[PDB]
């Protein structure tokens, strides 16, 4: 019967096609000979040949199910058959909640695969990420929805570092790294502003900024609990891939640099509250900024050029309604005042910036820390407090 | 040279496995022939008759008689069949029950699958002693006709015009200039599969090949026909007279007609080479 | 010294996770093990689901096979 | 760095040891997953008779 339902698939109600895609899902299980065949042909017909969305829906849910179930014992076999060989197009797809639900798909899958087929995972999640002249105010919203698979794809990418960090091979996490801060990147380099952007650049910088590293070069993230797990093979340290267990180099001079592209391009500000609230903890390490090709001088430029110019507040949207340049020195001092740290590490123009900074703020609310940070700049920076 | 020895140890070493590597009997059939005493264990397993593993030839032989006796004995209830009833007349029965296909009494006039049927029956009863074996076998092979090859036997007949201008053109020709091409018996060389045309001795050597997946044996073995027959066929000169003479070859060439046939076959399509 | 402590570490915590591994595959052998044996069992299962449908069967067509005979016989 | 050196030499021929005995795990799964197939193969082989 079912196969008569579904060699007239066309013109059934989408209802008939859900009861045959559960009843060959039924059909799918190590237990039934050529269970891997049967789901790719389910697959191929009700996902790849098919357009309407709710029997993809269905049949997606289904392989998440396999998935869910099977990936105990075949990972390799149901990846190589079924998902890298069908949902490879969900990039050019055109069904919004299928895509979400498919990055979701991938991202799940791809959190706990680590094997070599984890390349092929993130190759589609990137293909999604890889993502109008014309918008009416109300068609904004309905629109903005055509990008939450952008969402689900980056947001899984945190999901995959948090676990991919502590867990070998570590071209892995090198890997999610690079894509999450590439991306992070495209954003500037494409000036995205819809709020879906915002929130994808909040919530990537809110789990990237977390990226500890202690003595040792390694690199820790907190667990729910938030004590910090110091990862035993994923290294914040530069190497040359030009011309042993193998280690992964997940320098932090790629993260830096789009922090520095943060505090030059950002006009969400609740991206720069983030990013000015969570730099003076992560300038602490100095293990990241001097492993790594970082720029101490590019930031403080950026940190007081932020501060000298009204440029900034021509740039800032979403700020709180009075938001005002001295609440922009409220948020930028405690900066400065872990930069401090790095005298030995900046141009002394850019010292005499940052110490000219600590001075514009005693006029404002924050004029504690400029004291206390200018007393601390009277001992390490003699030259220039003179 | 004791090719024959070979031929058979290396059958005996592909039999002797636990499981029986239907793709390598596949291969084997294509390259060699089947011994006689082999024929019938390989073409039940290669026609899906007995699965690959050997261990389940018991049970399933088991099951394959329970079913011959069932339908035979329900033909027998509905008087469709009786113990005078030819053998391969009994056999279009059975499957003509099994598939559904019976008529409301035997009295109905046989269609003409039922007559392509019954001559691979007729052929099939020579070649396998058992007559549940030769049923399983019979059925599966036309089923093969039906199911592997219904779309591959209509093109054997211009496969055939091809392969015979490639090894005489002129006899083509010949032929052509009868305009007896389309009223050559392609019905009997390719729906029949020579059963009636060729001697079971050696129409054998074919159906191992047609079993094991190849078709085509079947073009180069008329190909070989005719090409054995050049001495008749240039003097033949009438296109009813042509197919007349088709239909009723001497059988006494036949051995080396379809010997050659199979020569023909592995020069112009291959020889069949172990996959790695 | 940081790096050869850095060295021993990561091999240290890959030798937990190695260990853990082979506990895990070991598990998923164990529990392969009963699987193939529930799927063995679930095709002597299927096996005689299947007999039993055509005893069934058989019985059917028994009925109706002394019902054939008896009309028969009456003719 | 005597006594991380020596560590570091047994801790990595016990991950080398504890590679190929994973290895050796790993085959023992694939071989078990064709023994499965193979089971499954001959179990339809005769259900589908």
């Amino acid at each position: 019967y079912f196969e008569l339902v579904e060699r007239c698939a066309d013109q059934r109600p989408e209802s008939s096609l859900l009861n045959l895609i559960s009843y060959r899902a039924q059909s799918i299980h190590p237990a039934k000979d050529g269970w891997i065949q049967n789901l790719q042909a389910l697959m191929e017909r009700f996902f790849r040949s098919e357009s309407r969305g709710a029997v993809r829906i269905k049949v997606l849910d289904v392989l998440s199910f396999v998935l869910l179930i099977n990936r105990q014992f075949y990972e390799e076999e149901l990846i190589n058959s079924v998902v890298i060989s069908q949902l490879s197009h969900i990039p050019e797809d055109k069904d919004h909640q299928v895509r979400k639900l498919a990055t979701q798909l991938l991202v799940d899958l791809a959190e706990g695969c680590h094997t070599h087929h984890f390349n092929s995972l993130l190759d589609i999640i990137e293909k999604v990420m890889a993502r109008p002249p014309e918008l009416e105010e109300r068609d904004v919203a309905a629109y903005s929805a055509s990008l939450e698979d952008v969402k689900t794809a980056v947001l899984g990418l945190l999901v995959i570092l948090q676990t991919k960090l502590y867990t070998l091979p570590a071209s892995h996490a090198t890997r999610v790294y690079e894509m999450l801060v590439s991306h992070i990147q495209l954003h500037y380099k494409h000036s995205y502003t819809l709020p879906i952007a915002s929130s994808i650049r909040l919530q990537a910088f809110d789990f990237l900024l977390l990226l500890r590293a202690d003595s040792l070069h390694r690199l820790g993230l907190p667990n729910k609990d938030g004590v910090v797990r110091f990862s035993p093979y994923c290294v914040c340290d530069y190497m040359e891939p030009e011309r042993a267990v193998r280690l992964g180099s997940v320098p932090y001079s790629l993260l830096f640099r789009v922090l520095l592209q943060c505090l030059k391009q950002e006009s969400d500000w609740k991206v720069l509250k983030l990013v000015l609230g969570r730099l003076p903890e992560s300038l602490r390490y100095k293990v990241l900024i001097f492993t790594s090709p970082c720029s101490v001088d590019q930031l403080c430029s950026a940190l007081c050029s932020m501060l000298s110019g009204p440029k900034t507040l021509e740039r800032l949207r979403g700020a709180p309604e009075g938001f005002s340049r001295t609440d922009l020195h409220l948020a930028v001092v405690p900066v400065l005042t872990a930069l401090i740290s790095y005298h030995n590490y900046l141009d002394k123009t850019k010292q005499r910036e940052m110490v000219y900074c600590l001075e514009q703020g005693l006029i404002h609310r924050c004029a504690s820390q400029c004291v206390v940070a200018l007393s601390i700049c009277s001992v390490e920076m003699p030259d220039i407090i003179i | 040279g004791f090719r024959g020895v070979e031929e058979k140890k290396s059958l005996e070493i592909l039999l002797k496995d636990d499981r029986l590597d239907t793709e390598k009997l596949c291969t084997f059939s294509q390259r060699f022939p089947l011994p006689s005493m082999y024929r019938a264990l390989v073409w039940k397993v290669l026609l899906g008759i007995l699965p690959p593993h050997h261990e389940s030839h018991a049970k399933v032989m088991m099951y394959r008689k329970e079913q011959y006796l069932d339908v035979l004995h329900a033909l027998k209830v509905v008087r469709f069949v009786s113990d005078a009833t030819p053998q391969a007349e009994v056999y279009l029965r059975m499957y003509q029950l099994e598939s559904g296909k019976l008529p409301r009494s035997p009295s109905f006039p046989l269609e003409p699958d039922d007559e392509v049927f019954l001559a691979i029956a007729k052929a099939m009863e020579e070649m396998v002693e058992d007559s549940v074996d030769c049923y399983w076998i019979t059925r599966r092979f036309v089923n093969q006709l039906n199911t592997k090859y219904r779309d591959s036997l209509p093109q054997l007949p211009k496969a055939f015009e091809q392969y015979l201008n490639l090894e005489d053109g002129r006899l083509l020709t010949h032929l052509r200039m009868c305009s007896a091409a389309p009223k050559l018996p392609y019905d009997l060389w390719f729906k029949r599969c020579f059963a009636g045309c060729l001697p079971e001795s050696s129409l054998q050597r074919v159906w191992d090949k047609v079993v094991s997946g190849s078709c085509k044996i079947l073009v180069f073995v008329a190909v070989e026909i005719l090409l054995t027959f050049k001495i008749k066929v240039m003097a033949l000169n009438s296109a009813e007279k042509i197919t007349k003479f088709l239909e009723n070859i001497p059988q006494d060439s036949s051995d080396a007609i379809v010997s050659k046939a199979i020569d023909l076959w592995h020069k112009h399509c291959g020889t069949p080479v172990h996959s790695s | 010294v940081l790096q050869q402590t850095q060295r021993l570490d990561t091999s240290q915590k890959r030798i937990l996770e190695l260990e853990s591994h082979l506990a895990k595959k070991d598990h998923l052998l164990l529990e392969q093990k009963k699987y193939l044996e529930d799927v063995k069992l679930q095709a002597r299962g299927q096996l005689q689901a299947a007999e039993s449908r055509y005893e069934a069967q058989k019985r059917i067509t028994q009925v109706f096979e002394l019902e054939i005979l008896d009309l028969y016989g009456r003719l």
